[PDB]
């Protein structure tokens, strides 16, 4: 995981750079995985 | 017996395992499903009643 | 409980604990075990005489 705030420009996506990410969370699940989804704060 | 040393040539159990009337199927020390893939010294095949 | 067959061998460390049965023939077979039916698992006994 890595944070970073920019408030330079809105709207152009991934800025240009070079950033470090690190390693943080390790978790021994053992689940044959193949998708993914995301959650969303709903009202 | 009616023992037929079936030998010098390469088994399809296949045709027995897809043609209609044969009905049973079961195997020991190998798998049913490898029949095919297997080669022999001897086929001893016993046709009984 | 064992087995005799599976559709494909196994990547290391899987836990595939599916029991539908096989279809090794050409029977649609949909749940009725039986000859090229085949239920996967099966049991080997284990007595002392063994």
């Amino acid at each position: 995981s890595k944070h970073t705030p920019i408030i330079v420009r809105e709207p152009e996506d991934l800025p240009q750079g070079f950033s470090a990410l690190e390693p943080l969370v390790d978790l021994p699940i053992g689940i044959n995985i193949t998708r993914f989804q995301t959650l969303l704060a709903l009202h | 017996w009616n023992r037929k040393r079936i030998s010098n040539c390469v088994a399809d159990y296949s045709v027995l395992y897809n043609l209609a009337p044969f009905f049973t199927f079961k195997c020991y020390g190998v798998s049913p499903t490898k029949l095919n893939d297997l080669c022999f010294t001897n086929v001893y095949a016993d046709s009984f009643v | 409980l064992y087995r005799l067959f599976r559709k494909s061998n196994l990547k290391p460390f899987e836990r595939d604990i599916s029991t539908e049965i096989y279809q090794a023939g050409n029977k649609p077979c949909n749940g009725v075990a039986g000859f090229n039916c085949y239920f996967p698992l099966r049991s080997y006994s284990f007595r002392p005489t063994y």
